[PDB]
RNA sequence: UUGACGGAAGGGCACCACCAGGAGUGGAGCCUGCGGCUUAAUUUGACCAACACGGGGAAACUUACCAGGUCCAGACAUAGU
RNA sequence: AUGUAUUCAACGAGCUUAUAGCCUUGGCCGACAGGCCCGGGUAAUCUUUGAAAUUUCAUCGUGAUGGGGAUAGAUCAUUGCAAUUGUUGGUCUUCAACGAGGAAUUCCUAGUAAGCGCGAGUCAUCAGCUCGCGUUGACUACGUCCCUGCCCUUUGUACACACC
RNA sequence: AGGCUGAUAACCUA
């Protein structure tokens, strides 16, 4: 329908390099598909979202603290 | 605190209630409508277009934020 | 021996008075540290007026 | 033959900076040379605000330097070698006098 | 269920050009290579490669050392041993496929996790 | 005797006091500073009149901290090889 | 709130010209981010023809909802020698607490409070900070010593490190 | 745990 690539939340996918809009389930399975490729190389990231900590650089002395 | 369930289209028993009761009011404009009707005010907003198009309503005042209609026709 | 680039960020700037880097007056192109400039101010030519 | 002039005076003293420019008019109509001027430029502010302790401790209390720049800009109708001999007289300290011929 | 970057299976990985491997990867890389590589980086490749030389065959490759840990993990660097710096220790890490693209400091992690002690004198009444 | 102090008195005064009020803050998420905990190190000063303060918004430098490698940028004078 | 239409400030700051290091108009390319080209300005000369809240019309309709935008995935560009422990800026997606806040407590008397944005400092890049600027523009009081303190007098004192 | 106090006790809140 000329949707552009840049409209579309899976752009460029890793494994095949496509591009199209995922939803529903095949959105959770994508999330789910990148954190484990990060935590199988444990990579920091990955790290992180196992630990259940900040990703993104955010400080954490005084913030998210729900536990 | 009940949540209210206003109406999004008319029904057959509504929107006659609109015809026959609202030209009638003093004050119409669509919280009047949505509250005594139990329509949202989305559906008011079209209702009172409809209520001017048939004539049974006329305009007082006229503001994006705020509209003020009455009868046409007093009493 | 300081190879590391010396271009751009505090460690390229000193206190021309002093030779200090921190707290530099960089604008109208003074270069001087905060606690330089005000005990040289009434010689530059700033005044206090309110 | 006669060519629009452009002075222009600049200084921090007003006084300094009116005096001088009151003797340039006054010296010219003593040649009876058309003048423009002096118009007044918008006065310049520089303005340094600093925290007056040399540490970090106590009221956070605030300095407020100025240093102000007045501005003048005289138009001599007349030739450079007159106007050379206008302005070769010795100027007040601190009034930095700078002739310009108009490009206009 | 082969690795593939972008739709290229590793074998052709391998192969690519350097101008064709850029379009593969994210814009951070990209970037990263079209300013160039600076002469650190460069020695890092030739004896990550000269390790795998010296290799008996079926043997993985011996540690290399580096410091450089902003250097971007390219498909030559797959199969390489690395210790990688944190500021105190050489990390060693396998280079693996699922690393293309990524900094070899994020696989070297430079703080040790928190696991918290009870709190001190001074905690709380703040 | 002078001061300071008083749940002593008298007179006067202040939105860093109150009154009449407005906006709030304190509750949520987040930003940032401080403590604590952790750490090779998480450099440090400061506790109304410390705590978006040290103009302190640190990727390198800054940088004082930690793990390592260099360099002499040891004048001048005396003796020695 | 969102999407249109509409429309009015002040303080200020700005370059080594090297192809060009600062502020940048105009033209072109691009959805955006950004890029290319011709230039202006060492400045009441050029950027500066220079804001937002607000005004206006429409959509939404009392539903954590088109309120809120934290957290997170993918990807693109820019600064830099270097961006990972996301520098920042974009695009789509994800869509948490929070329904006005207990004890307690701050500031403020008129172009003030509050709301609204702008410049400057820091600055290669980075503002939720600070220092200024204007725009919109109130309620209440014109008192008192009740609380917290202060000044003067008289008075008591076994205090003088001075009621901690 | 927070608040109140220069601080502790007492007191108040959660
Ligand atoms: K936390
Ligand atoms: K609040
Ligand atoms: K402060
Ligand atoms: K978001
Ligand atoms: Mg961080
Ligand atoms: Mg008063
Ligand atoms: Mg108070
Ligand atoms: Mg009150
Ligand atoms: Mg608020
Ligand atoms: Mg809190
Ligand atoms: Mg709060
Ligand atoms: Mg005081
Ligand atoms: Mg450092
Ligand atoms: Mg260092
Ligand atoms: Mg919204
Ligand atoms: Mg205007
Ligand atoms: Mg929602
Ligand atoms: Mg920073
Ligand atoms: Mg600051
Ligand atoms: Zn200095």
């Amino acid at each position: 329908f000329k949707i552009p690539d840049w409209f579309l939340n899976r752009q460029k996918d890793y494994k095949d390099g496509k591009f199209s809009q995922v939803t529903s389930n095949a959105l959770d399975m994508k999330l789910r598909d990148d954190l484990e490729r990060l935590k199988k190389i444990r990579n920091h990231r990955g790290l992180r979202h196992y630990w259940g900590l900040r990703v993104r650089g955010q400080h954490t002395k005084t913030t998210g603290r729900r536990g | 605190k009940e949540k209210v369930n206003n109406m999004v289209l008319f029904d057959k028993g509504t929107y006659d209630k609109l015809i026959t009761e609202a030209p009638k009011y003093k004050l119409i404009t669509p919280s009047v409508l949505s509250d005594r009707l139990r329509i949202s005010g989305s559906l008011a907003r079209k209702a009172i277009r409809e209520l001017m198009a048939k004539g049974l309503i006329r305009m007082v005042s006229a503001h994006a934020s705020q509209q003020i209609y009455t009868r046409a026709t007093n009493t | 021996w300081n190879a590391h680039p010396k271009n751009y960020g505090p460690g390229s700037r000193t206190c021309r008075v002093c030779g200090n880097p921190h707290a530099i007056i960089r604008k109208y192109g003074l270069m001087c540290c905060r606690q330089c400039f005000r005990s040289n101010a009434k010689e530059i030519g700033f005044i206090k007026y309110r | 033959m006669i060519h629009k002039i452009r002075i222009t005076l600049s200084s921090k003293n007003v006084k300094n900076l009116e005096k001088v420019c009151a003797d340039l008019v006054r010296g010219a109509k003593d040649k009876r040379l058309r003048v423009k001027g002096p118009v007044r430029m918008p006065t310049k502010v520089l303005n340094i605000t600093t925290r007056k302790s040399p540490c970090g401790e106590g009221t956070n209390t605030w300095d407020r330097f100025e240093l102000r720049v007045h501005k003048r800009v005289i138009d001599l109708f007349s030739s450079p070698d007159v106007v050379k001999q206008i302005t070769s007289i010795t100027i007040e300290p601190g009034v930095e006098v700078e002739v310009t011929i108009a490009e206009s | 269920k082969k690795f593939s970057y972008r739709g290229v299976d590793l074998d052709s990985l391998l192969d690519m050009s350097t101008d064709e491997l850029v379009k593969l990867y994210p814009a951070r890389p990209r970037r990263r290579f079209q300013r160039g590589l600076k002469r650190k980086p460069m020695a890092l490749i030739k004896k990550l490669r000269k390790a795998k030389r010296e290799a008996p065959q079926g043997e993985k490759p011996e540690v290399v050392r580096t410091h450089l840990r902003n250097m971007i993990i390219v498909p030559e660097m797959i199969g390489s041993v690395i210790g990688i710096y944190n500021g105190k220790t050489f990390n060693q890490i396998e280079v693996k496929p699922e690393m293309i693209s990524h900094y070899l400091a994020e696989f070297s992690i430079s703080y040790k996790p928190v696991k918290h002690g009870r709190p001190g004198i001074g905690a709380t009444h703040s």
